[PDB]
């Protein structure tokens, strides 16, 4: 659909897009980048996850409050109107799955790229696993915790523990064990463990490694105490 | 709870 | 494109939509009950305009990031991404106009009815001028000009100075005199003397419509500060 | 300046 735009006015019209705060925009745009084929570079990815994260996001805000109704209210139109919502959803995460199976992942051989790429399928298979009702629903969930596992080995072995992609990775998987596995358990005991061996690793950073990886630090802190 | 946001804002 | 869902369905599914802050599904829903060919409600009125006000105050908030964007690098990209975004605000405001046209205004006979749709029509031909350029911008704005002006002659004739409809078509056709037809003056003059003749009138209203007009007087109030 | 919101809030 953007195969006759040049990627880097893809990327650009991106950026653009994202500080016009038109994020379906911003995922078309980046879809038809990495459909270029190239590897995407540290900022590229982050603009990719930026596009579809906001999407779905406003996706499962606008399921949540549709689903809320639909259970106090148990015509067919409020169900009708949510499944409408969730098919939607539903295709724009099997999007973003496919941009990662075809290339994205396989072709990232570096630690940061391919962690970045798995904690993103691990996510979209979560906000799969977030309306799955069927027959397939233990499946997707183990597709989320099989990518974010593959994550977690590849990040406790190449990255430190205040690398602020694997604090995210982390704090998405404790997510996950918290929300979708029913595991709060698990959930804690990873946050707690994640949060402690990046404070010990702290006073190796920079001023600005040090504002990133305590921010996320204190993302993990706020579920530790809503959970707690 | 919450997840990571899609930018540090 | 709505035609096989039932009107009251329609009806439905868009405040469900609003409820979900899903304003796009809102207006489209909106406009499928529109089609049906009957006149709408005053509840279904302020539906069909709260969808589309917000639809198109996304697009203009988007246009004037791009727009400034433009005029502060004054490649192709920011200009040929501020004309998309034009494009499809224009797309959006020829769409309400023609529902407007095509026929509510024809069928409106109440003055609640015909000035609540003049109001929408001067505003949407307003929202054309704000990114008009070309040899029709004068035309465009002098359309916006005579349905305003429709609008504040029957409303002043049919209607008590309190009425909601008749102060927020004042309080937008002031808009209009200031930002649109460079008339600050006519604008400040309209929007005084339509506070002060609420004002006059509010003895006459219960506790419910005095909340009303005194809302709508604050926001006149407020774009007199602005502007003396 | 400021024209009318669609809802009241
Ligand atoms: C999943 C993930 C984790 C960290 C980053 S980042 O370090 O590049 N960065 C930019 C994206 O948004 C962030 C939010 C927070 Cl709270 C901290 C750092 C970042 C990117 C992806
Ligand atoms: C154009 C217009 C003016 C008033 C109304 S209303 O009185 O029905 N009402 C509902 C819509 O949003 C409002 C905002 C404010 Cl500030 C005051 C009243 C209303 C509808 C349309
Ligand atoms: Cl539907
Ligand atoms: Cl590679
Ligand atoms: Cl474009
Ligand atoms: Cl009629
Ligand atoms: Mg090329
Ligand atoms: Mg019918």
């Amino acid at each position: 659909a953007m195969g006759s735009m040049e990627r880097a006015s893809l990327i650009q019209k991106a950026k653009l897009a994202e500080q016009a705060e038109r994020y379906e925009d911003m995922a078309a745009f980046m879809k038809g980048a990495v459909e270029k084929g190239e590897e995407l570079s540290c900022e590229e990815r982050n603009l990719l996850s930026v596009a579809y994260k906001n999407v779905v996001g406003g996706q499962r805000a606008a399921w949540r409050v549709l689903s809320s109704i639909e259970q106090k209210s148990n015509g067919p139109e409020v169900r009708e109107y949510r499944e409408k919502v969730e098919t939607e959803l539903q295709g724009v995460c099997d999007t973003v799955l496919g941009l990662l199976d075809s290339h994205l992942i396989k072709e990232a051989g570096d630690a940061e790229s391919r962690v970045f790429y798995l904690k993103m399928k691990g996510d979209y298979y979560r906000y799969l696993a977030e309306v799955a009702t069927g027959d397939d629903k233990k499946r997707i969930i183990d597709s989320a915790r099989s990518a974010y596992q593959e994550a977690m080995d590849i990040s406790k072995k190449e990255m430190p523990p205040t690398n602020p992609i694997r604090l995210g990775l982390a704090l998405n998987f404790s997510v996950f064990h918290y929300e979708i596995a029913n595991s709060p358990e698990e959930a804690i005991s990873l946050a707690k463990t994640t949060f402690d061996e990046a404070m010990a690793d702290l006073h190796t950073l920079s001023e600005d490694s040090y504002k990133d990886s305590t921010l996320i630090m204190q993302l993990l802190r706020d579920n530790l105490t809503l959970w707690t | 709870a919450g997840s990571i946001p899609g930018r540090r804002s």
